[PDB]
RNA sequence: GUCUACGGCCAUACCACCCUGAACGCGCCCGAUCUCGUCUGAUCUCGGAAGCUAAGCAGGGUCGGGCCUGGUUAGUACUUGGAUGGGAGACCGCCUGGGAAUACCGGGUGCUGUAGGCUU
RNA sequence: UGGGGCGGUACACCUGUCAAACGGUAACGCAGGUGUCCUAAGGCGAGCUCAGGGAGGACAGAAACCUCCCGUGGAGCAGAAGGGCAAAAGCUCGCUUGAUCUUGAUUUUCAGUACGAAUACAGACCGUGAAAGCGGGGCCUCACGAUCCUUCUGACCUUUUGGGUUUUAAGCAGGAGGUGUCAGAAAAGUUACCACAGGGAUAACUGGCUUGUGGCGGCCAAGCGUUCAUAGCGACGUCGCUUUUUGAUCCUUCGAUGUCGGCUCUUCCUAUCAUUGUGAAGCAGAAUUCACCAAGCGUUGGAUUGUUCACCCACUAAUAGG
RNA sequence: UGUGAUUUCUGCCCAGUGCUCUGAAUGUCAAAGUGAAGAAAUUCAAUGAAGCGCGGGUAAACGGCGGGAGUAACUAUGAC
RNA sequence: AAGACUAAUCGAACCAUCUAGUAGCUGGUUCCCUCCGAAGUUUCCCUCAGGAUAGCUGGCGCUCUCGCACACGCAGUUUUAUCCGGUAAAGCGAAUGAUUAGAGGUCUUGGGGCCGAAACGAUCUCAACCUAUUCUCAAACUUUAAAUGGGUAAGAAGCCCGGCUCGCUGGCGUGAGCCGGGCGUGGAAUGGAGUGCCUAGUGGGCCACUUUUGGUAAGCAGAACUGG
């Protein structure tokens, strides 16, 4: 009993039958990851 | 031990030659590629003539040593054993494989049984350099020689000075102007760029 | 049995359906599209007869998303003469000279929906040296648009 | 491998660098009064057999080595556990791996 | 079946090309990479700390932060129909800054000038960009000569 | 015209062998008390200024080797899309578009930024 | 799992290629490797040059040791391969122990989850350096493992049940004890006395595609034939047909196509054993050998053996093949 | 429990496995019991049955019962 | 002693109940019209005749906007600029590796030997060997180097002017953030976009051009591209 064992065959009309959407851009991006440092001055001066 | 030829004929797997990663392999039927007076200045024997293929293909060393016997023979029979200089252009440097059936299909991987050569179109197979009172017993030596081979061939005669790469009519008046020099079975020339030191001992 | 690069070039063109017709005016951006879609289609480089006979028989506007006959000026004024464009020849007039307000005059105009040829096709399986229809037929394209209409 | 009876490492008490002595560390006994064999025995006591598993198919070679620190300054005396990669072969304080040397 | 690593299939591409082996000519270090600036990466296998993965060799991205020796970047990667959006940790050495704005900067440029300057006479001229047009009747001019003459010539089996 | 210190681009700047080098420089060069290190003041460190272009460096030369760049090779090899085209097959030709590399033949042989000297 | 069993591990991992110039991409596909090793082979600083080749020097020789010149890496860097490195990442010396303590973010495989491995930052304590600086393991790419349970370390840490004190036990945070069927059950055989649900998703006959092997036949012609390439044979080479041999495959058939051989009976084919009509010889005659038209009529009796095949006796125009 | 009238015979092996004898004189070897420490649960120590090991006997008990080389006045064989 | 007989039943009789025992496996599943309309692929499982996970599909909506004299945003698309790659072909008088033949080298070790006491007196040669040329090769070699391809950019989230805050960094200064003003078409051709819940059936595949691996080949086995 021996079988298949890979196909990328159909997979582009999948993929495309509702669309490949790029990401939706905004301004205003999140500031997750930024040196702990600099950051920390940010603060400071929206506190002043 | 040996197979036909139609089953290795066509080109169709990628070359695997012989190398660290092939081995386990016999040597060749042939070893021996040029014959006759190998010898000779470029001018005592100024024609060539050659067999010249019409397809891509394979052809083996078997084909090649029986070939290179037959025009041999006749060639002595009609000239001597020193008025030609016959040469071979190929090697053959791929090797075939062989799965022996004494499992089944398992394990399917074969045993470098040969060696074979491949041809493209336009490619040479042999080449014979002579005089020219014995041009026809030159064609008839290698028509004898293609039915030793699959496929279709054709012969044809070069322009060329034997077997080097300038046409004849312009050979003859350009090695008494010391562009050519005849060192040995070929020719060697030389362009007005070097050093003069090497004008200066020729031109002397 | 279409190819999905090929679907894209022709719906852009609005050719979605078989022996349909659009103008278009020609650049480097333009002609290489239609070096893409060569095999498909049949194109030329037309007068102004076949301007007329196209606009007046087999020609109708683009309104509300709807498509309406033009059947007198009032349709086309209303919708097209902020441009300067109150009838009829005023279109051929932008059409035949590629105007500056050339891409609103098409856009308004729905593609044409033709009959097939009378009198019959070579083989549109070639190009147009070989014995067939497709490519460029430059000046026989009015010889065509005779047998269509 | 080879391993030095000494070093200087961080202190979490102290709150800074300061010399220790090692040693290797072993594993002790049961104490046979843990919530854990506790129940072992009342569910093993009985008539049924054996209640958990065990095991037989071993493949490993090696055990990880754990060290056991402990500051030298008294007034601290407190101990760590640290660790190394594994090893067939292991030693506290041998040779220096003498170079330029002759081998006999 | 292929593996997992993460050199894989790179024998060519973090290699140095030809008589361009050695030290790092260091006006790469030098140059001044701040916030929002559009940038492209290129692995160089000389130095191997902070390079990124294959599937970044090639694209081209954007700024987020700043390090004392690298640089933070947004990268699009098309992963099965999604694409995602991604922020690689990368060093210096194994990126430059694109030339794929600067033709956008010039016109802008010029084209407020252009447009301020020339306003007071008061025509509206060409500010934007148009393809290749058709190609203007024009003459020809036959000084004399009458053209040359070409034919085909016959077929010789010259090999 | 040119040098010194620091450099960027890293052979149009490299390799071999020959000619010339005014002034300022750069070096060779003379010693080892103290500084310093050597099996050995050869290298490295220090204190010096009688003599010298021989060398290094600078420029220049070679029907020079290499390097940089053109041409030819060649609209060749190969190649996207197409056909109820050929052919026993292997493979070939055509339509629509793109388009290389050797051999061979020519030319070139370091550009410069900052600070400071000589060239009265 | 090219039916299953025996064999192997393609069952968790690494390099190159196949792979069609981003990435990704299969088969019991090719070639190879792993379950380790290191108090330095980790980390800082300084100084120097490798492989080999040439010419010389008391014993000295192909090779001990000394010196000079050339030397773009042609040597080494623990291991498989691949990349990368010259006043280094290599060789040698001096000092040391960033192979330490602690949060969170990202990448790789990927569902965009975990393990593992890796990267760039921040806070501490430190080491080396004149200082810039470098270092939180091995130049990079692989070297490893959940809950439940047990053991050890830590805080003048919470709870132990109506309150208080001491011991024990339970808790919190971090290491280790291990699962190789490597996202993780605790585990030997036989059945010809056997049984059930299913299967043509899968084998032992026919049939079908292929024709390696087996059989039959052409091409050219070095030699045989005393002489004489071709009356008759024919090396080394090469082009083909057939399905009366055995294989490869697994399309139909598992709610059933009755599985060897002899007896019996009919028809058909030709790749002609003989009989009719002819040609050719190394055809004197008689016997024999090659070939052409041709499938009309014939091709037997018996010992042995289950025999298909084999083998011997006897007669016959002949004792041919399917 | 095994062989299977009569006649004539029943060969060697106690290493393996089973069975069997003794045995305080020797390791190991449970509950209860004995004693020391602790505030008490508890811990520690000494003690120590059969059995397993130490040692003997048994094959009409399961069963098992080898290779190389040289060698005889012609060769070949091969008592040695 | 044959695993034979025990009421036509025996490698564990028959009767009732537990009992509608369990089944990842076979067979069956009851009227119409309209509308939309698939997969046979990823990772994990003592997983390979099966499940979970994502993908493919439907339904229910909601926020916006337009030929409403009135705009932004998108895209198996082309263009203009700009980067990435090491496959076809080519190359070996360029590196690694393999290989043929003769000219100038007794380079040079020795000779079935060689004219000879033999030597490098000669003279050859051979396994290799210096110099310049020569015939043929590479899936796991390469200086060179395509065609088709992949990623960015093409403006209001932009440009400019002026001023404020900062334990961050510091020759003086940089950088980031906040405030307040001035300036609208920014290459082609197309069309209405966005966002959120519940959710089924599937998870055995097959063929053709072109590229392509094993095999003598296959209506054979395993893959990439598009279409059926
Ligand atoms: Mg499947
Ligand atoms: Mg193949
Ligand atoms: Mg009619
Ligand atoms: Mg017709
Ligand atoms: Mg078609
Ligand atoms: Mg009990
Ligand atoms: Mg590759
Ligand atoms: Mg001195
Ligand atoms: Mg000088
Ligand atoms: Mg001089
Ligand atoms: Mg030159
Ligand atoms: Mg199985
Ligand atoms: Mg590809
Ligand atoms: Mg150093
Ligand atoms: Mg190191
Ligand atoms: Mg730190
Ligand atoms: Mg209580
Ligand atoms: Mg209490
Ligand atoms: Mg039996
Ligand atoms: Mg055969
Ligand atoms: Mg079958
Ligand atoms: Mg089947
Ligand atoms: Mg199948
Ligand atoms: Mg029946
Ligand atoms: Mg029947
Ligand atoms: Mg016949
Ligand atoms: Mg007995
Ligand atoms: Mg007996
Ligand atoms: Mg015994
Ligand atoms: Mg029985
Ligand atoms: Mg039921
Ligand atoms: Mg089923
Ligand atoms: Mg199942
Ligand atoms: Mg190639
Ligand atoms: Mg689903
Ligand atoms: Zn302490």
């Amino acid at each position: 009993a021996k079988s298949k064992n890979h196909t990328t065959h159909n997979q582009s009309r999948k993929w495309h039958r509702n669309g490949i959407k790029k990401p939706r851009s905004q301004r205003y991006e999140s500031l997750k990851g930024v040196d702990p440092k600099f950051l920390r001055n940010m603060r400071f001066a929206k506190k002043h | 031990g040996r197979r036909p030829a139609r089953c290795y004929r066509y080109c169709k797997n990628k070359p695997y030659p012989k190398s660290r990663f092939c081995r386990g392999v016999p040597d060749a039927k042939i070893r021996i590629f040029d014959l006759g007076r190998k010898k000779a200045k470029v001018d005592e024997f100024p024609l060539c003539g050659h067999m010249v293929s019409d397809e891509y293909e394979q052809l083996s060393s078997e084909a090649l040593e029986a070939a290179r016997i037959c025009a041999n023979k006749y060639m002595v029979k009609s000239c001597g054993k020193d008025g030609f200089h016959i040469r071979v252009r190929l090697h053959p440097f791929h090797v075939i494989r062989i799965n022996k059936m004494l499992t089944g299909m398992r394990g399917a991987f074969g045993k470098p049984q040969g060696t074979v050569a491949r041809v493209h179109i336009g490619q040479v197979i042999m080449s014979i350099r002579t005089k020219l009172q014995n041009k026809e017993h030159v064609v008839e030596a290698l028509r004898r020689a293609k039915f030793k081979f699959p496929g279709r061939q054709k012969i044809h005669i070069s322009k060329k000075w034997g077997f080097t790469k300038f046409n004849a009519d312009e050979f003859e008046d350009m090695v008494a102007e010391k562009r050519l020099i005849p060192d040995g079975c070929g020719v060697k020339y030389i362009p007005n760029r070097g050093p003069l030191d090497k004008w200066r001992a020729l031109h002397s | 049995g279409v190819s999905p690069k090929v679907r894209k070039v022709l719906q852009l063109l609005r050719l979605r359906q078989i022996f349909n017709g659009t103008f278009v005016k020609l650049n480097k951006a333009s002609i290489n599209m239609l070096r893409i879609v060569e095999p498909y289609i049949a194109w030329g480089y037309p007068n102004l007869k076949s301007v007329n006979e196209l606009i007046y028989k087999r020609g109708y506007g683009k309104i509300n998303k709807k498509r309406i006959a033009l059947t007198d000026n009032a349709l086309i004024a209303r919708s097209l003469g902020k441009y300067g464009i109150i009838c009829m020849e005023d279109l051929i007039h932008e059409i035949y000279t590629v105007g500056k307000r050339f891409k609103e005059a098409n856009n308004f105009l729905w593609p044409f929906k033709l009959s097939s040829p009378r009198g019959g096709m070579k083989k549109k399986t070639t190009h147009f040296v070989e014995g067939e229809d497709a490519g460029n037929r430059e000046d026989q394209i009015n010889r065509l648009i005779r047998r269509m209409n | 491998v080879n391993v030095p009876k000494t070093r200087r490492t961080f202190c979490k008490k102290c709150g800074k660098h300061q010399p220790h002595k090692v040693t290797q560390y072993k594993k002790g006994k049961d104490s046979l009064y843990a919530q854990g064999k506790r129940r072992y025995d009342r569910k093993q006591s009985g008539y049924g057999g054996q209640t958990k598993p065990i095991f037989r198919k071993k493949a490993k070679t090696t055990k990880k080595i754990v060290l056991r620190l402990e500051c030298v300054e008294p007034n601290c005396r407190s101990k760590r556990m640290l660790a190394i990669k594994r090893c067939k072969h292991f030693e506290l304080g041998g040779d220096k791996k003498r170079k330029g040397q002759v081998i006999q | 079946t292929n593996t997992k690593g993460k050199r894989r299939g790179t024998r060519y591409m973090f290699s140095r090309p030809f008589r361009k082996h050695g030290v790092v000519p260091l006006a790469t270090y030098m140059r001044i990479y701040k916030k929002g600036d559009i940038v492209d990466i290129k692995g160089m296998g000389t130095v191997q700390k902070g390079m990124p993965h294959k599937c970044y060799h090639g694209k081209t991205g954007r700024v987020y932060n700043v390090t004392q020796h690298a640089v933070g970047i947004v990268v699009n990667k098309q992963v099965k129909g999604k694409i995602l959006a991604k922020r690689i940790n990368v060093r210096i050495e194994h990126i430059k800054h694109s030339k794929s704005r600067d033709s956008f900067l010039k016109r802008v440029k010029e084209n407020d000038q252009k447009k301020k300057e020339a306003k007071e006479k008061g025509t509206w001229v060409q500010l934007k960009r148009q393809p290749a047009p058709p190609r203007e009747a024009h003459f020809v001019r036959t000084n004399g000569k009458e053209p040359e003459l070409l034919e085909p010539i016959p077929y010789e089996f010259m090999a």
